[PDB]
C-alpha cells in the first residue's frame, strides 16, 4: 500500500517513492482573516 | 355525586429534561471548498456572483 485515504477519500498519507518514507500529509493552512475594528468613528486602528 | 378522594402522604420527585441549546458553529472557505485551494478556476468562479 502506498497511500492512503481518511474516511473520506482525501490523501492524507504517501510513501516516498525512491526511499520508504510513510510520509503523512496536511493541508496548508487557512482560515477567515476577521478584522476587529472600534468603528471609524472612534479610530481607524484594526486588529486582527 | 358525592364521594372524593385525598391524598395521605407525597412523594417528591425528580425528573429531568434535556434540551439542546447550541449547535457546532462552522464557517466554510467558500473558494478553498469549491476550487480547491490553488486555482484559476477560483478566477473562473467569481464570475457565479
Amino acid at each position: 500500500q502506498q497511500f492512503g485515504r481518511d474516511i473520506v477519500d482525501t490523501t492524507d498519507a504517501v510513501r516516498d517513492p525512491q526511499t520508504l518514507e510513510i510520509l503523512d500529509i496536511t493541508p496548508c493552512s487557512f482560515g477567515g482573516v476577521s478584522v476587529i475594528t472600534p468603528g471609524t468613528n472612534t479610530s481607524n486602528q484594526v486588529a486582527v | 355525586n358525592n364521594s372524593i378522594a385525598i391524598p395521605t402522604n407525597f412523594t417528591i420527585s425528580v425528573t429531568t429534561e434535556i434540551l439542546p441549546v447550541s449547535m457546532t458553529k462552522t464557517s466554510v472557505d467558500c473558494t478553498m471548498y469549491i476550487c480547491g485551494d490553488s486555482t484559476e478556476c477560483s478566477n473562473l468562479l467569481l464570475q457565479y456572483g
